[PDB]
RNA sequence: AGCCACCCGAGAUUGAGCAAUAACAGGUCUGUGAUGCCCUUAGAUGUCGGGGCUGCACGCGCGCUACACUGACUGGCUCAGCGUGUGCCUACCCUACGCCGGCAGGCGCGGGUAACCCGUUGAACCCCAUUCGUGAUGGGGAUCGGGGAUUGCAAUUAUUCCCCAUGAACGAGGAAUUCCCAGUAAGUGCGGGUCAUAAGCUUGCGUUGAUUAAGUCCCUGCCCUUUGUACACACCGCCCGU
């Protein structure tokens, strides 16, 4: 019996999270990435970020 | 020459002065109490500083391939204090910088022509060149 | 660092995207035919009418 | 190298040299600096000068232009009140008037309890920053 | 207990608008002059999902004579702002865990409903 | 730190003591004369600027945030 | 221009150096004639480097310090040629004769090191050499124009000459006359 | 083996990236539909409405803004670089250019996924002619009062921005203590990230640009032999008597 159960979110940190896990502060919104940073570590190599400097 | 040859301080006096000579500016209806600028912590000392301001732009303008309201607040633009923040660079009033551009339109020392805003008028290359000729005779600092 | 108390340590990644154009002028097809085959992976080659 | 001219009174406060005209004024509240150096070239009176020098004459011209400020094209934005909270008008506060309406202000919101009223009041910060370790030593 | 001449005396403009005036424009009429915050509000919000709250208002203050102020009306927004059709009423303004009740007086148009009531305390140390 | 005012007032006798000093300098800059006399540092300036329509004053710089004079040519 | 090279309104030339012990620490001619100071804007590269930067060069720079005036070298410039100006008025003469002088006054010639000595406070007279008696000079001067600008009337060129006069010939006015002074004494005592 | 100077000259003078053997109950179950056991689970600890993290008699730390004249003020001169952008898989750009407004801001166009357009990035420091005159002064912008606007459906407990007024301590910092050897310290702006709105933050970038060791093991830390040890959970250990 469902009358409420979203909210419209468009704002802040809070209307968005990584799209593996929920998760809020450093969302890498860049790009179109849209992964929190803790996330985006593991997955670095895979994206094709490299690290020489 | 270019503008550049002759002294830059004395030929935007010069000029002002010889805008004071032609009688008209179409001055504003403000500058008499005016913020001007947020780089500004006290109001302008005269209200004289506008013909100054209409010689700098002819003499900006003169060297670029034509610009508007921009390319003036950025040089006028110096530091803003932020007040207890960082002081960092902005740019102030820019309806000063739009009738500076209307004025001197009207007096036919700029127009408008391509590469967007104005660029000089003949008739402004030949003022320009007979107070350049002034200052050149007066120094070179 | 996950979790940030020790020291400040940062870790800066960077990649080196690299474009270059070339502007051929000659008929139609025979251009993008001959150019664009004898490749299929792992470098993007755009063909594009552009240019009158 | 002209005394002659000295002692000028602007609003309860005795205006001589020390600095230049539009500082001189600003011993009195209501009176910013920028205040004072729009209002003097207003009254056609040149402002690098002292409060030393300048008669009786001058100091009156700007006394007017301040109080009708509106009625001399100085405009509403300018003002220290603009439409106020009490009187209807855009009004330039001077002198020991200011620190009435500052005291009004303040009462005022604490009969209605608004939070800016019960704040002050309390001694606590108006404003919703921190005041966690400072607004002390 | 509702409207000017009573529970006012230190009157004038709010901000622009006089209170007998005021009381007399519908809100509609009000943001138009002198207002800016309340503009704000009313012109995004464009009245403003509140919808059954004002009308519980509407509602209390009908059904209790206008001798008297109304059954209390409680609300959780607290950042309504005060319009001159509410006036005389009696609003209970939540806080999150309290309500306060306060009853609007001609004096308080133009502010806040979360401005009289409190969150905080006047903050002790064992003062 | 430091307390130290100067008269702020267009004085009548500092001024012709300046003129009747005159061979005493050599060397005139706004602070100098300030501190010689009670005169400002603003109107020290501004006295000099006056005094150079005697010419007993040179003018030897003409920078922007303080200027130099010599006496006479040279003392 | 090539024949002699002047400074930007003074001489080079008639510049002696009264004392032969400070030699080839203190030139302006000896090849290091210039109208304006600057070499490169590095003077750290080498530990050779500092025979090269003459007395004047080295007195801009050390002007520039405390942290809003640091790293303003053409403010300095500026100064210091108005510096040059007000030295001249004063004294006639030579500005740089007077600097010259000014130096080899106030460079002092025994100082004290540290010594142990029963931890009670004892230090071992000791001689300097000159290019220390040259820096510390230049230090002392600069510092004293600095110390009484700064709640005074009188701008940073006018302290400066004043320092630079003083110090020429000996008037106890001068900050680096007064402190080379007590360093002398103290050397002399010790253990 | 190597060391020192000298020539050429980028000099045997750049800065990052890079981690062994092994230790640590360093931090993290709140990055993880990685996970063990436990709790809770339709009566939620799985979602919406509201408030607090932002409360201050006081202690601490990183900072920022300051204490002025290489500056406050009013005109004017004038040179940049690293990077970035809309038309995107849960939400969206930079703006030249026209007009209006002191300002905040409002409004019309057009180009540009871009060394095409923003941006000849004509930035700030700097340079210059004045004013002020070292005086808590106009240095400083604290606190408060009134008003305008911008962001959001919602700003109350200023989200922020602007306009005016009100115009604090601070005039160089004790006990103590950090960092630094060359385009370095210090001064100074800029771009990006967070993002509906919101930087005093951080990551890079160019600009202006020193004084000073030019060395050594004194203190401190770490690493070499030797020696001593009642130490071995290893001296923040042990270890005695009243």
């Amino acid at each position: 019996q469902q009358l409420y159960w979203s909210h419209p979110r468009k704002f802040g940190q809070g209307s968005r999270s990584c799209r593996v896990c929920s998760n809020r502060h450093g969302l890498i919104r860049k790009y179109g990435l849209n992964m929190c940073r803790q996330c985006f570590r593991q997955y670095a190599k895979d994206i094709g970020f490299i690290k020489l400097d | 020459v270019t503008v550049k040859d002759v002294n830059q301080q004395e030929f935007v006096r010069a000029l002002a002065a010889f805008l004071k000579k032609s009688g008209k500016l179409k001055v504003p209806e403000w500058v008499d109490t005016v913020k001007l600028a947020k780089h500004k912590e006290l109001a302008p000392y005269d209200e004289n500083w506008f013909y100054t301001r209409a010689a700098s732009t002819a003499r900006h303008l003169y060297l670029r391939g034509g610009a508007g309201v921009g390319s003036m607040t950025k040089i006028y633009g110096g530091r803003q204090r932020n007040g207890v923040m960082p002081s960092h660079f902005s740019r102030g009033s820019k309806s000063v910088a739009r009738r500076v551009l209307q004025a001197l339109e009207g007096l036919k020392m700029v127009e408008k022509d391509q590469d967007w805003g104005r660029k000089l008028t003949p008739q402004g290359q030949r003022d320009l060149d007979r107070i350049a000729g002034q200052v050149a005779a007066a120094k070179k600092k | 660092t996950p979790c940030g108390e020790g020291s400040k340590t940062w870790d800066r990644f960077q990649m080196r995207i690299h474009k270059r154009l070339i502007d051929l002028h000659s008929p139609s097809e025979i251009v993008k035919q001959i150019t664009s085959i004898s490749i299929e992976p792992g470098v993007e080659v755009e063909v594009t009418i552009a240019d009158a | 190298p002209e005394k002659f001219q000295h002692i000028l009174r602007v609003l309860n406060t005795n205006i001589d040299g020390r600095r230049k005209i539009a500082f001189a004024i600003t011993a009195i509240k209501g009176v910013g600096r920028r205040y004072a150096h729009v209002v003097l070239r207003k009254a056609d009176i040149d402002l690098t000068k002292r409060a030393g020098e300048l008669t009786e004459d001058e100091v009156e011209r700007v006394i007017t232009i301040m109080q009708n400020p509106r009625q001399y094209k100085i405009p509403d934005w300018f003002l220290n009140r603009q439409k106020d909270v009490k009187d209807g008008k855009y009004s330039q506060v001077l002198a020991n008037g200011l620190d009435n309406k500052l005291r009004e202000d303040l009462e005022r919101l604490k009969k209605i309890r608004a939070h800016r009223g019960l704040r002050h009041f309390w001694g606590l910060r108006v404003r919703g920053q921190h005041t966690k370790t400072t607004g002390r030593r | 207990v509702e409207q000017k001449k009573k529970r006012t005396f230190r009157k004038f403009t709010y901000r622009g608008v006089d209170l007998d005036q005021l009381l007399d424009m519908s809100y509609e009429q009000l943001m138009q002059l002198y207002s800016a915050r309340q503009r704000r509000r009313l012109s995004r919000g464009l009245r403003r999902k509140q919808h059954s709250l004002l009308k519980r208002l509407r509602k209390a203050k009908k059904e209790a004579p206008p001798m008297e102020k109304p059954e209390v009306v409680k609300t959780h927004l607290r950042d309504m702002i005060i319009l001159p059709e509410m006036v005389g009423s009696m609003v209970g303004v939540y806080n999150g865990k309290t309500f306060n009740q306060v009853e609007i007086k001609p004096e308080m148009i133009g502010h806040y409903l979360g401005e009289f009531s409190i969150t905080y305390k006047p903050v002790k140390h064992g003062r | 730190r430091d307390k130290l005012n100067n008269l702020v007032l267009f004085d009548k006798a500092t001024y012709d003591k300046l003129c009747k000093e005159v061979p005493n300098y050599k060397l005139i800059t706004p602070a100098v004369v300030s501190e010689r006399l009670k005169i400002r540092g603003s109107l020290a300036r501004a006295a000099l600027q006056e005094l150079l329509s005697k010419g007993l004053i040179k003018l030897v710089s003409k920078h922007r945030a303080q200027v130099i004079y010599t006496r006479n040519t040279k003392g | 221009t090539p024949d002699i090279k002047l400074f930007g309104k003074w001489s080079t030339d008639d510049v002696q150096i009264n004392d032969i012990s400070l030699q080839d620490y203190i030139a302006v001619k000896e090849k290091y004639a210039k109208y304006l100071p600057h070499s490169a804007g590095r003077y750290a590269a080498k530990r050779f480097r500092k025979a090269q930067c003459p007395i004047v060069e080295r007195l801009t720079n050390s002007m520039m310090m405390h942290g809003r005036n640091n790293g303003k070298k053409l403010m300095t410039v500026r100064i210091v040629k108005h510096a040059f100006e007000i030295i001249h008025l004063l004294t006639g003469e030579n500005p740089l004769q007077v600097l010259v002088n000014a130096i080899i006054n106030s460079g002092p010639r025994e100082d004290s090191t540290r010594i142990g000595r029963a931890g009670t406070v004892r230090r071992q007279a000791v001689d300097v050499s000159p290019l220390r008696r040259v820096n510390q000079a230049i230090w002392l001067l600069c510092t004293g124009a600095r110390e009484a600008a700064f709640r005074n009337i009188k701008t940073i060129a006018e302290c400066l000459a004043d320092e630079l006069i003083n110090a020429a010939k000996g008037s106890s006015n001068s900050y680096a006359i007064k402190k080379k002074d007590e360093l002398e004494r103290v050397a002399k005592s010790n253990r």
